[PDB]
RNA sequence: UAAUUGCGAUAACGAACGAGACCUUAACCUACUAAAUAGUGGUGCUAGCAUUUGCUGGUUAUCCACUUCUUAGAGGGACUAUCGGUUUCAAGCCGAUGGAAGUUUGAGGCAAUAACAGGUCUGUGAUGCCCUUAGACGUUCUGGGCCGCACGCGCGCUACACUGACGGAGCCAGCGAGUCUAACCUUGGCCGAGAGGUCUUGGUAAUCUUGUGAAACUCCGUCGUGCUGGGGAUAGAGCAUUGUAAUUAUUGCUCUUCAACGAGGAAUUCCUAGUAAGCGCAAGUCAUCAGCUUGCGUUGAUUACGUCCCUGCCCUUUGUACACACC
């Protein structure tokens, strides 16, 4: 029975990861509002950050919002499995990463970048604005954008 | 928008006003007043604790509780 | 090879995407 | 009630009321009346029964239709549209828990609140389509005993869906809402909207 | 020894549903559970029904053993209170009475939901040209 | 019933017009119990066109 | 040896139109003509005590555009 | 406002030239010295009773 | 006067023994058991992250029970489920192995199963007491 | 729709004809007696035909029948 | 009448084909023959609960009995029966009673006479003629292409959510298929979030996969009118299975990106009962790949039981200069 009052412990939008967190949103949900972090991913942050679910993003301690931050940073630190990730043995690096925020953009347009500075295929279709993936152009995608 | 924390101000209103209706259901309370729904059920679990209201007709899709007694 | 491919302009989807449909792409009749 | 017991349980809600008389879900048919004539022997609330799904056949006579009772016939014009065809289970759900919430809003007895706005909800003379000559136009013919209840439960059950759709309500809600409406003639219900505006079209072009 | 156990069946689409009537304690039990946990849910008192129309006390004498194969969670339903119904009915036939026998074969086709015949409706064939039996595809002319 | 559909028309014009055939395969077991003579008689003095017999020795 | 080819003869070739088959095939290629052929096997298969017979040809019978003709008698169903 | 009662006598054939509205007679339920014949719009059978608004016209044929 | 399962309510039995098997601390909850979905099919976790574990165990309990021998595969048909495939149509997808394997060899080191013959675990002796002992109490659940 | 084809009622007319003191107004005898006095080939037929000459008896003992 | 199906009318009489009959399949059988590859009853051996004898399981066979459900052989069964109402009171149609079944009992196989310059020479070692025959239009080998994308039409898929989505739990089909000079259907144990893997295993099959424990569905919850967690296109990153070979992504898996779509204009398809619709399943294809067909069962209705308004067809009549027949 979660009836519970406060007096100034919710407060609306807390800024994360320079991003605009809703806080009538409940966690796991409006943390996605995030670039990189899904539905799956702010399940399980919010796990091993030991907060509460049944929460809305207003509450929980900005000490709590600082467990939740930092696990983000380093998943597999906090025995989060690689098979979480969104960029598990980078093409240049060799070790695995989940990258977020702005940072989504970032390695994306360099991938992207990196098949088209190759002048490969898949980043020639990628640049010409077509299709990436042996799929047809002759029936469908019409329309644009 | 709505309401889905407790405004303490809008937790008055709900046990000085739910004994008014006597068809208190899931979205009867969303309506009249503005709440979140998700709070509207555990209203009923709370106005179920010691019950200002009564049940009748309990159900993972509807809820139907009556007045006093 | 591909270098002529990436580095064509006048040949990518803008320059489609500018250009009007041929009047006989409705029409048969034999 | 004389209540015996076997060697398994039977609990006493079911053997009381029950073997004592055949109620609804637990409502009594008997003293429901329906109150205009000409819909009787239309609208079946007289033998029994408890629940509203039978494998009953309605599809061999013409008119065996309506030996079958309005009850399971308001469930069945529920499970329309795609998403929700062959899902009589669903309905009798939706329904059994409608007649609670009716009998909750307004005391009296949920099985009459039903035919009472299965009555006042049947048109009494339509319009057909006459041909005119070109520009065509109608001819106020009236309308069977058995369009006066096919059609009345034809207007309710697209009264509480049209409604219930993208919002915040449930269908036996608005199944309750819609069935007490056109259960004193409201016009807040859309069932009657339709129904008086069908006897007005009809009085135009006689 | 080897009992007073009439049996009987009963059916509804493909669900076929056995019967064993004895002389017992009173006892009623499909598949393995007593009918008063039968919750397919609503569809309770669908199974309840032979109990009611010819009177309670009448089944305070007998063990009944149901089971059901096949068909749907709702086929399985009627297939069973069909089956039950029809050996109160086939136990009077044999080891009580006539008269009293066509009191029970009279509550229930006062009544009959199959109850005792059963409902003969199978499905239809799909034909080809079309998804269902009578559904054909989408045709276009032009 | 070993079933086959197909179409009617060889190459593919006109209306879609499937059939179908079948093979009907009936099977049965007799289970006798007789010494020497017996049993080569039975393989020879029950034989038929169509019909395919087979005895088998016991056991495993 | 575990395989015999065994040879009997038949069962009045008025019966089998897998006899007349190959019967019209060697009238034609002994360069005759539609009725005389046709009109002949069916005499013998009617006389054969056959209820019916029926020979139809298909194909350029007059050259040019293609014909056919259907040499029948007697008595035949159809349906059932 | 005049809401007028009437049990079917009979049926007669079936007009509209689409085909759905029935000829039918009916008995004045209240005064039984009556017949009169109205054009129907659902499928009706013989006894069952109508609901007459402008208790006159009486009608005929029909396209 | 002589309680089986096969009396009890399928929801009741299986929520209170889910409930008994958490509060007697030792059941043996796989070290992961916070990232799986229970099978490739469901789209998230399950939402009760505490105990579903427990749950799902409880289920096995009562379905070896009302059975013979079940296995590790036959369970995981039992609980996998239809399964959105995007933008076409939706096909049954099988569910966990190394949850439901998991739940079987971890309900031996308590003893409500064992290994039989002809495949896959019987419910056991020890344990066919176990649920009976408990059912009743669900039973009797009337103050 | 419910009609006797030709080789029915040639047959009710025919049984009639011959064979007509040894019938009765009853269907199930009559159908008895087709497999004595007559040859049918199909189990359907024989009570097809034997239902029809049942029938003109009915109305043979009501006023005679014209063929 | 569904029918040139009949009653009748009769310068016609009496017949043959077609329709009907017939064959298949789905419905009834406490009547006949049987069953360890199908079931049940008792009985041993054996487990739990109460110990009230009992409720519930286990033993592929301990012993015996039986054929109700199961399988398929042999027949029984229905004839629109019984009464009533109508109509030349004839063929028939309607209604109520019984009955498993009373719309050709439901659904199919088959199916005349005549016709088409419909379609197929790319199914054929069916075939005429022309072509062509070693710089081969024969063949085989490597790579590419059939999928190429400003766009017009067709069939389809998923959706717009609350009669919903997600998470637990509940748990029920039928039609089917499966390995000899092999590698098919695959339970079980173990390993792995997964997709998979590895070790064994049954089955040439009512015997083993399989009770195909399918899905929609049901319940308990979470979410709450928000383009929201409805929706899942686009794309990056990783892991796996098929195959010699995956790039122009085969497929599967995991995370991340989260677009259009807020019920669809003029126009149009299909449909009368276990039907429509929703649902998933086997089989075809198949090394791999179904959003496709061919079938199956689950859940299961609103409306109609009429008409010629429309669009097609058929019959009769009437016009004709058409007969290569109103292209
Ligand atoms: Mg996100
Ligand atoms: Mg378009
Ligand atoms: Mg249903
Ligand atoms: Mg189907
Ligand atoms: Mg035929
Ligand atoms: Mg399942
Ligand atoms: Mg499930
Ligand atoms: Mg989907
Ligand atoms: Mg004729
Ligand atoms: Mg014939
Ligand atoms: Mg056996
Ligand atoms: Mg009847
Ligand atoms: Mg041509
Ligand atoms: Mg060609
Ligand atoms: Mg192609
Ligand atoms: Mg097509
Ligand atoms: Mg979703
Ligand atoms: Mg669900
Ligand atoms: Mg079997
Ligand atoms: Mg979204
Ligand atoms: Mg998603
Ligand atoms: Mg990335
Ligand atoms: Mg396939
Ligand atoms: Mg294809
Ligand atoms: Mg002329």
């Amino acid at each position: 029975s979660l009836v519970v009052q406060e007096q100034g412990s919710f407060q609306h939008i807390l800024r994360l990861l320079n991003t605009n967190v809703d806080g009538n949103i409940k966690i796991v949900y409006a943390l996605t509002t995030i670039k990189g972090v899904g539905r799956r991913y702010s399940n399980l942050v919010c796990k091993k950050a030991d907060v509460d679910l049944h929460k809305r993003a207003g509450e929980l301690t900005q000490e709590e919002l600082e467990r939740i931050v930092q696990i983000m940073q380093n998943p597999t630190h906090y025995k989060i499995p690689a098979w979480f990730l969104n960029r598990q043995n980078d093409i240049t690096d060799g070790k695995d990463y989940h990258t977020l925020a702005n940072n989504v953009e970032s390695k994306l347009r360099d991938d992207l970048e990196r098949l088209k500075k190759i002048r490969a295929h898949r980043g020639i279709r990628h640049f010409w604005g077509l299709r990436v993936r042996g799929q047809h152009t002759k029936t469908t995608g019409r329309r644009r954008a | 928008q709505h309401a889905v924390i407790l405004d303490q101000e809008k937790y008055d209103r709900i046990l000085k006003e739910v004994p008014t209706y006597r068809y208190v259901s899931v979205s009867v309370l969303v309506d009249r007043l503005k709440i979140g729904g998700s709070l509207a059920r555990i209203a009923l679990r709370h106005l179920e604790k010691e019950g200002i209201i009564k049940p009748i007709s309990k159900h993972s899709k509807q809820a139907i509780y009556t007045r006093a007694t | 090879g591909n270098e002529g491919a990436i580095r064509d302009k006048t040949a990518g989807r803008r320059n489609n995407r500018s250009k009007d449909v041929t009047d006989s792409a409705t029409t048969k009749k034999s | 009630f004389t209540p015996v017991v076997l060697a398994t349980p039977i609990p006493e809600e079911v053997q009381q009321a029950q073997t004592e008389i055949k109620l609804f879900n637990k409502w009594s048919f008997e003293e429901v009346e329906v109150k205009d004539a000409s819909l009787v022997d239309y609208v079946q609330v007289r033998q029994p029964i408890f629940v509203a799904h039978t494998a009953g056949r309605y599809a061999n006579k013409r008119f065996r239709k309506a030996q079958c009772p309005i009850i399971e016939r308001l469930t069945n014009s529920l499970m329309m549209n795609g998403r929700n065809n062959g899902k009589k289970l669903k309905a009798v759900r939706i329904i059994k828990h409608t007649l609670d919430i009716i009998n909750v809003l307004t005391d009296q007895n949920p099985i009459q609140v039903v035919v009472d706005a299965i009555t006042n909800t049947g048109p009494r003379e339509d319009t057909t389509r006459v041909g005119g000559g070109g520009a065509a136009r109608r001819q106020a013919v009236d309308v069977s005993p058995l369009r006066r209840v096919n059609q009345a439960i034809a207007l309710l059950t697209i009264g509480a869906r049209e409604a219930a759709f993208r919002n915040i309500k449930t269908i036996a809600e608005t199944l309750a809402e819609e069935l007490i409406n056109a259960a004193k003639g409201s016009s807040t219900s859309y069932a009657i909207k339709k129904k008086d505006e069908l006897e007005r079209v009809a009085k135009s072009n006689r | 020894s080897a009992v007073p156990s009439v049996q009987t069946f009963g059916k509804k689409k493909s669900a076929t549903a056995v019967a064993h009537v004895k002389a017992g304690k009173g006892l009623i039990k499909v598949n393995g559970s007593p009918i008063t946990l039968v919750e397919p849910e609503i569809l309770r008192f669908k199974v309840y029904e032979p109990l009611l129309l010819v009177g309670l006390d009448k089944f305070s004498n007998i063990d009944i053993r149901v089971r059901v194969t096949g068909g749907g969670h709702v086929s399985q339903v009627y297939a069973i209170r069909q089956a039950i119904a029809k050996g109160l009915v086939a136990y009077h036939q044999k080891y009580v009475d006539e008269q009293s026998k066509n009191e029970l074969k009279k509550a229930f086709t006062s009544y009959d939901r199959t109850l005792l015949i059963a409902d003969s409706r199978r499905p239809e064939p799909k034909k080809f040209g079309g998804k269902g039996a009578r559904s054909r595809f989408q045709k276009s002319y032009r | 019933v070993l079933k086959i559909s197909t179409r009617k028309t060889p190459n593919g014009e006109g209306s879609k017009t499937w059939e179908t055939y079948e093979m009907r395969i009936h099977k049965r077991y007799i289970d006798l119990e007789a010494p020497v003579q017996i049993v080569k008689r039975i393989t020879q003095i029950t034989i038929e066109p169509g019909v395919d017999v087979e005895v088998v020795v016991a056991s495993n | 040896g575990t395989i015999v080819l065994y040879a009997e003869r038949v069962q009045d070739r008025g019966l089998s139109a897998v006899a007349q088959a190959e019967s019209m095939k060697f009238k034609l290629l002994n360069g005759l003509a539609i009725r005389r052929a046709a009109y002949g096997v069916v005499r013998y298969v009617m006389e054969s005590g056959a209820k019916g017979c029926e020979v139809v040809v298909s194909g350029k019978l007059r050259a040019a555009r293609a014909k056919a003709m259907k040499f029948a008698d007697g008595f035949l169903i159809h349906s059932g | 406002t005049p809401v007028t009662l009437a049990k079917v006598i009979k049926v007669l054939g079936r007009t509209g030239s689409r085909g759905g509205v029935t000829q039918v007679r009916v008995e004045f339920l209240e005064d039984t010295s009556r017949t009169i014949v109205r054009n129907v719009k659902g499928p009706v059978r013989e006894n069952d009773i109508l609901v007459l608004m402008e208790s006159e016209r009486e009608a005929r044929r029909l396209r | 006067p002589g309680v089986s399962v096969r009396d009890v309510a399928a929801q009741d039995f299986i929520n209170a023994y889910a409930s008994f098997l958490q509060r007697q601390g030792k059941l043996e909850v796989p070290g992961y058991v916070d990232i799986v979905k229970t099978s490739s099919g469901n789209e998230m976790p399950p939402q009760d992250a505490e105990g579903w574990f427990y749950k799902r165990a409880a289920s096995v309990a009562r379905h070896i029970y009302m059975r013979k021998q079940v296995g590790v595969g036959k369970l995981n048909k039992l609980y996998g489920g239809a399964k959105s495939r995007g933008v076409r149509p939706y096909k049954h997808i099988d569910a966990s192995g190394s949850i439901n394997r998991k739940v079987l060899q971890a309900l031996e080191k308590i003893g409500i199963v064992e290994i039989s013959p002809k495949g896959g675990r019987r419910i056991s002796e020890n344990g066919q007491r176990d649920l009976d002992r408990i059912a009743a109490q669900t039973l009797e659940e009337d103050e | 729709g419910r009609v006797r084809t030709k080789t029915v009622k040639r047959a009710s007319k025919a049984l009639i004809e011959r064979y007509y003191p040894k019938l009765t107004l009853d269907f199930q005898t009559n159908k008895r007696l087709c497999d004595e006095i007559a040859t049918i080939q199909s189990k359907r037929l024989r009570n097809k035909i034997a239902g029809y000459t049942t029938h003109l008896m009915k109305r043979i003992q009501k006023g005679p029948v014209r063929g």
